């Protein structure tokens, strides 16, 4: 990618945020109309400017552009819970195909600390019974996106029991992470005291579900 | 551009080409020659009565851009600002996207009211005001 | 505002020939153009070509011009503007560098860019062959007896390759499910979960049926909420 | 930014409606055959040149069944055809009484 | 867009449509309705079945005056033998034309279900061919045509009962009725084929039996083969669209 | 205003409100839809010979304001002088006591003299010197 954007910007809710883009003296922001999109990975992305100072029919005021000798940037003012996403630039002219950016990643801070409805899941008697010992820990808007997974197999090191994902961007503007424990049932029946360790600052009042009863 | 020969392209086209949409619009095509000794036939009671119908269409508009400052040409604008409660469309983008056909079927409802507003800000308000400005 | 309709989890070995297809409608399929963009794992997307329904006209970028080439078809109106169209999209010796998500934009009228993109299509080229999705009915949740509401749902162990769509008694329970983060496991196999939130004081008289697709391995496995409690959250 | 009224005369905009129509035919025989009962003697003729021009991108819904245009042509012919052979001989006092026989030969 | 139409000849005939449009490629079948058989259906020819029309009947001249000036003329004598008009039409040019038509009724009727009958009752002017030609009225029979039964998809003699009459008070004049004149010597045709017009088979709740024949007693679906491509529109040239632009003093 | 709605009221208050009474004088309530199976009745041929009427009081103040360059709108002031031998009332007073009603019983009798000497000052004079001081 040639045209760059800003990498990782950071803002506050209520407060004006700018994001700036820069491209080669190829293609450059000064005779190419230049085009912003607010793009969730695997959501539909939006269409935000469709020509530098204007904006798509639909899209708020807030939202406005300005074009240098080579650089064009875009302004959020009153940032909203929805902003926080990877956003791209665009490069076009009524003669040629578009020129893509790097992508530039926004953090909208201010938000509450939202306590996450976590759960943990037992293996039923169709889980054991296909003999597959599994314990699955559920996360729901624990903003922000910050993740500790600790197993507590009898309160030992864990080494093979571990497996962590990625915490994606919840409905609720939030975040939802995942984590699942891949073991035999040989493995599993030498620990009995199961204990779920996820750490958030706040309280104590975490699920300890034993897999036997 | 041929009569109605923009109707199919956009709005800025469109009005790229409107002069052939009236010029053809009255005696081009349609009034030919206009040629038992008597013209009280079927086909001349249906010629004259279409006659009246005819210029009652081109009357009726050409009264208003009389009534308006409009008249001197095709295309003239007015002292009448745009309430956005009407439309909140970009000038821009109708122009290159919606096309003059969706636009009529968009004002055609408040067109009457649209009427009313253009007679008194750029004629009954703007054609008075001369009255004691002409001579100062 | 139009809606558009994305034939989804089509995917092959590399080398093969993928055939990407989409449905317009509600809309002037005719004058309105078609932009066709591909994003790869490295968080680059890199744009592969603009078409037009109404004249032959394209804009193609050379890393996608002796390898993809894309085709249109006639409009068929509903009314004096709305039309139903499709664009096809063949693209041939693939690699693992083409392996992404693929999106399908809606034109404008500075016409040329897009407006509205549709659901996506995600295209995994790989050479391992197709896993079906081995479904396991939860025990219920670590919650409460309070009122009713307490958590259980359905787990996916081991699968390949996403995407998957999974549903609650066939698209009735849609409200108060959360849809877990399918991610690739050590083996390099995909995994999922469903959690619903439902009112369950004591377990009677409700449904507990899901629904799970897939388009490679066609499944049909729909098992279940577990009667036999594994947790005390439905107890006290 | 600043929206301001614009008016615009021999904009390209149709609506759907009925109108008092008229005839359009090239000269026939001209010599000979001089009134037709349909074109009769005084018929508005036909220009060589029509307006050929063909509307791309517009898809205008068509009624075959509902067409007022067929009412038209309906009312036209049989009213020609009253006025046709009015200021002809009229057979009302031709009716009276009819007694005849069959032919020279008995059906051959 | 047309500000004039095509030469649209004015059609006077029931069962055959004589001049006008030709849709090419294929049979257009125009439906004014069709789920319900009780409606008409006219169909559009893709290519011209010609048809020859003559009269035999060689007439003289009778010119009888009824009271002072009127001239009334009436058939004078026919010379020569006693004969038929004769329209005549080919056999396998019509099978042809009639190959597609079987055809197309498969697509758009339910399978292979029986079809096939002739003109159901009605008076000589509905049920036959009434057509003007050279002068008179001829009434030509419709019962060799529906005579195939077929479900899978100079020249030869074919003639149908033909019959004149000169008492023609035609779309039933209750109020002017007209004496056709008859015409002294030769009798052409030089006219086509354009279209024809069908009708129903009862009310009949599913089965397998919906035997259609030609039963069209309208003369305003005769120009419905013609006028099908047309629809008027009055031209609204005012228009009122916001621009960034005002007048001043 | 309504139609005349302005014809009790003094001149002043007249010629504040006098667009309606051209507005509603052509196609407002009189206009209509225009709609045995013939139109040659009593009401068609009365329809008919009224609209030849209706354009002819409309054409021939038409054709005036035309050749006076008063045609753009409905007020235009003239280059044309006014001999003080037709009406000897001030401006203003006419204006508030006068009235348009009985202004045209004053006037109808030097209108002819008025409209000749109004072609002349402002037309065959004013745009008859145009010819050569368009291009200096
Ligand atoms: C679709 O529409 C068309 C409209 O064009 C329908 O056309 C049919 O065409 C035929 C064939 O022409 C008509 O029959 C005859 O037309 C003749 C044309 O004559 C002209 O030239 C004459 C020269 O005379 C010499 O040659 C003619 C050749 O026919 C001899 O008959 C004649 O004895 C001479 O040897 C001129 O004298 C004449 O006036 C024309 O300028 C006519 O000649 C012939 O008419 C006879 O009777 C007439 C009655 O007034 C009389 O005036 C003529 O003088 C003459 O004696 C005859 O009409 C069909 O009548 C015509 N109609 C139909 C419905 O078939 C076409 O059919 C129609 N339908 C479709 C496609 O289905
Ligand atoms: C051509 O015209 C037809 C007219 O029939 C039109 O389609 C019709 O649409 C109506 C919609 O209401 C259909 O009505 C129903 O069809 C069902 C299914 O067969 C019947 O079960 C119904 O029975 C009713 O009527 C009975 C008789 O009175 C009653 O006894 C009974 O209680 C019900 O009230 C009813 O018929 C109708 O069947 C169709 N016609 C068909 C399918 O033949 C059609 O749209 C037109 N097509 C075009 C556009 O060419
Ligand atoms: C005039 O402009 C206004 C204000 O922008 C329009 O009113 C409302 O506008 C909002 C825009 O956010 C519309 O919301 C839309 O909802 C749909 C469906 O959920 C969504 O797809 C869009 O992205 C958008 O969020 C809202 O429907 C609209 N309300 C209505 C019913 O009018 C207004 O419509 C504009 N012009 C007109 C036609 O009056
Ligand atoms: C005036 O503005 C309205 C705002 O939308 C435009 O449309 C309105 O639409 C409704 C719903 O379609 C109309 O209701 C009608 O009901 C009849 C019942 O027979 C039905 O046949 C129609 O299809 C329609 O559903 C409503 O009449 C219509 N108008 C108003 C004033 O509310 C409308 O186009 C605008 N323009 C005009 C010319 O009024
Ligand atoms: C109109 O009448 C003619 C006969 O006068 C029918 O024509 C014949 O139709 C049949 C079947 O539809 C044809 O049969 C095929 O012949 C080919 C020859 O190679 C053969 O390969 C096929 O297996 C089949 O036997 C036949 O050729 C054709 N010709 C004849 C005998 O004249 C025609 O079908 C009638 N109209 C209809 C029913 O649509
Ligand atoms: C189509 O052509 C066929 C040619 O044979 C006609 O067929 C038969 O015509 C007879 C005499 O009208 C019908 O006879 C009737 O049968 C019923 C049976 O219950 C009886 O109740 C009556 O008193 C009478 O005897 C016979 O049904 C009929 N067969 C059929 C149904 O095709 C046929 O009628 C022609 N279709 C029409 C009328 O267009
Ligand atoms: C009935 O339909 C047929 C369609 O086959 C019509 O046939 C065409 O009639 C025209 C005259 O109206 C012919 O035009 C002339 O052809 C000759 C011979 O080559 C040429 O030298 C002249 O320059 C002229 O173009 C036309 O060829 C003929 N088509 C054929 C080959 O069948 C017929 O006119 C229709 N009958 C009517 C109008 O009543
Ligand atoms: C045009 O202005 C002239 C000159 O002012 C009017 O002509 C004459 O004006 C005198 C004004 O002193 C009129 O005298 C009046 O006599 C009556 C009755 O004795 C008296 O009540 C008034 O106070 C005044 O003194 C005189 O009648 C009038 N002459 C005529 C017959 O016109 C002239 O009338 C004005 N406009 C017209 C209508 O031409
Ligand atoms: C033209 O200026 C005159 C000046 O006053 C205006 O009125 C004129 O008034 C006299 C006397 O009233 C008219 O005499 C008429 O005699 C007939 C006899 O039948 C009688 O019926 C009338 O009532 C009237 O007394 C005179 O005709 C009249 N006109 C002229 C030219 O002297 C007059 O209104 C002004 N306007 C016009 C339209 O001429
Ligand atoms: C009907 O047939 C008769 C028999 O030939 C034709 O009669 C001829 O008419 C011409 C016209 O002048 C005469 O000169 C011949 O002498 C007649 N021949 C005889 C012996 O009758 C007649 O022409 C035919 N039909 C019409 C109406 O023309
Ligand atoms: C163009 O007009 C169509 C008419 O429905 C509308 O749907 C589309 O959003 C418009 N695009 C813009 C924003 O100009
Ligand atoms: C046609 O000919 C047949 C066979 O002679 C005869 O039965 C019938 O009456 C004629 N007419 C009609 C209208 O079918
Ligand atoms: C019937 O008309 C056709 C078309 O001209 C012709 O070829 C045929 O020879 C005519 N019939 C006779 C008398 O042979
Ligand atoms: C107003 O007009 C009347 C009409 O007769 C007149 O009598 C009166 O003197 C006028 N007043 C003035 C001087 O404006």
């Amino acid at each position: 990618s040639v045209l760059t954007q800003s990498a990782s910007v950071s803002g506050s809710l209520g407060q004006s945020v700018t994001i700036s883009c820069t491209g080669p003296n190829s293609v450059c922001c000064s005779h190419k109309s230049i085009s912003w999109y607010q793009w969730p990975p695997g959501r539909a992305p939006t269409l935000i400017i469709y020509e530098d100072n204007e904006r798509a029919p639909g899209i708020s005021p807030r939202f406005s552009g300005y074009k240098s000798y080579w650089s064009a940037y875009l302004t959020i003012s009153d940032l909203r819970p929805e902003d926080e996403t990877t956003y791209y630039c665009c490069s076009y002219t009524h003669n040629s195909g578009c020129v893509f950016g790097t992508g530039t990643k926004v953090s909208v801070l201010g938000q509450s600390k939202a306590n996450p409805s976590v759960t943990l899941f037992p293996p039923s008697s169709e889980e054991l019974q296909a003999n597959k010992a599994t314990l699955v820990c559920l996360i729901s808007d624990f903003y922000p996106g910050a993740v500790t997974v600790a197993w507590k197999a009898d309160s030992s090191p864990v080494k093979a029991g571990v497996e962590t994902t990625t915490p994606s961007k919840q409905s609720n503007n939030k975040y939802a992470a995942s984590s699942y424990l891949s073991l035999t049932p040989e493995q599993w029946k030498s620990h009995r005291s199961y204990s779920c360790q996820v750490t958030h600052e706040g309280s104590t009042v975490e699920k300890t579900v034993a897999p036997t009863e | 551009l041929g009569f109605l020969g923009a109707a199919g392209s956009t709005m800025g086209a469109a009005s790229m080409a409107l002069t052939v949409q009236a010029r053809l619009l009255l005696s081009g095509i349609v009034q030919q020659q206009n040629n038992h000794m008597l013209q009280l036939t079927v086909w001349g009671i249906k010629q004259l009565q279409a006659r009246v119908l005819a210029v009652e269409r081109y009357l009726r508009d050409q009264q208003l851009l009389g009534i308006w400052g409009c008249s001197g040409k095709i295309i003239c604008c007015t002292n009448v600002p745009w309430n956005d409660s009407w439309s909140n469309k970009t000038i821009n983008e109708i122009w290159d996207n919606m096309t003059w056909m969706q636009w009529e079927k968009e004002i055609d409802n408040y067109t009457q009211h649209i009427y009313t507003l253009l007679e008194v800000s750029q004629i009954q308000q703007e054609k008075n005001e001369q009255e004691l400005l002409e001579l100062d | 505002e139009g809606q558009l309709v994305q034939s989804g989890a089509e995917l092959k070995k590399p080398g093969a020939s993928v055939k990407i297809s989409c449905k317009t409608s509600g809309y002037r399929f005719n004058f309105y153009h078609i932009n066709w963009i591909r994003q790869t794992a490295g968080r680059g997307p890199e744009w592969m070509g603009w078409i037009s329904p109404y004249s032959g006209d394209k804009n193609l970028a050379p890393a996608f011009q002796d390898r993809v080439i894309m085709t249109t078809d006639t409009e068929v109106p509903v009314t004096s503007f709305t039309s139903t169209g499709a664009a096809y999209m063949e693209i041939r010796n693939l690699k693992f560098d083409d392996t992404g998500t693929y999106f399908c934009a809606k034109g404008l009228l500075s016409t040329w860019l897009p407006y509205l993109w549709g659901q996506g299509t995600l295209l995994t080229v790989s050479s391992a062959s197709t896993k079906g999705p081995s479904v396991f009915p939860l025990a219920p949740s670590s919650k409460s007896t309070s009122g009713g509401t307490a958590a259980l749902g359905c787990l996916v162990k081991d699968y390949f390759p996403e995407p998957v769509t999974v549903s609650w008694n066939s698209g009735a329970l849609t409200s108060g499910v959360h849809t877990f983060p399918a991610v690739l496991q050590s083996s390099g196999l995909y995994s999922l979960s469903s959690v619903v939130t439902v009112p369950s004081s004591s377990l009677g008289t409700q449904t507990y049926i899901c629904n799970v697709n897939h388009k490679p391995s066609n499944t049909k496995v729909d098992k279940r909420v577990e009667p036999k409690s594994c947790d005390k959250g439905l107890e006290v | 930014a600043k929206k301001w009224v614009t008016v615009y005369y021999g904009v390209p905009v149709w609506k759907e409606a009925t109108t008092t129509l008229f005839c359009a035919s090239d000269a026939k025989a001209y010599d000979t055959e001089v009134h037709n009962v349909w074109a009769t003697h005084a018929c508005v003729p036909t220009d060589p040149n029509p307006q050929e021009i063909v509307l791309g991108n517009v898809t205008e819904n068509f009624n075959m069944w509902k067409n007022n245009m067929v009412e038209q042509m309906h009312e036209d012919i049989i009213s020609l055809w009253d006025q046709s052979l009015k200021p002809c001989v009229k057979l009302t006092p031709l009716c009276v009484t009819l007694n005849c026989n069959n032919v020279n030969t008995n059906n051959t | 867009t047309v500000q004039c139409t095509h030469g649209i000849r004015p059609v006077v005939s029931t069962q055959l449509l004589l001049n006008g449009s030709l849709a090419e490629e294929e049979i257009v079948i125009r439906s004014e309705n069709i789920t319900d058989n009780a409606k008409t259906i006219i169909v559009q020819l893709n290519e011209a079945v010609e048809i020859n029309c003559t009269r035999p009947n060689n007439n003289t001249r009778k010119s009888i005056h009824i009271g002072p000036g009127r001239a009334f003329y009436a058939t004078g004598d026919i010379i020569g033998n006693i004969r038929q008009a004769h329209c005549n039409i080919s056999k396998a040019r019509w099978n042809e034309t009639l190959g597609q038509i079987v055809a197309k009724l498969e697509e758009q009727f339910p399978n292979k279900t029986i079809i096939f009958n002739h003109s159901s009752g009605g008076d000589p002017e509905i049920v036959t061919h009434s057509f003007n030609c050279g002068g008179e009225f001829f009434y030509c029979n419709t019962t060799p045509l529906f005579n195939s039964t077929w479900n899978n998809t100079g020249e030869q003699n074919i003639t149908l009962q033909c019959r004149i009459k000169q008492i023609i008070n035609m779309w039933q004049g209750v109020g002017k009725a007209m004496y056709a004149p008859p015409i002294r010597g030769q009798i052409r045709c030089s006219s086509n084929i354009t279209g024809l017009l069908l009708t129903r088979d009862g009310g009949r709740d599913q089965n397998g039996t919906e035997t259609f024949r030609p039963g069209g007693g309208n003369m305003r679906d005769n120009w419905r083969s013609e006028l099908y491509k047309y629809k008027v529109v009055k031209i609204e040239p005012l228009g009122i669209a916001p621009t960034a632009c005002k007048r001043r003093v």
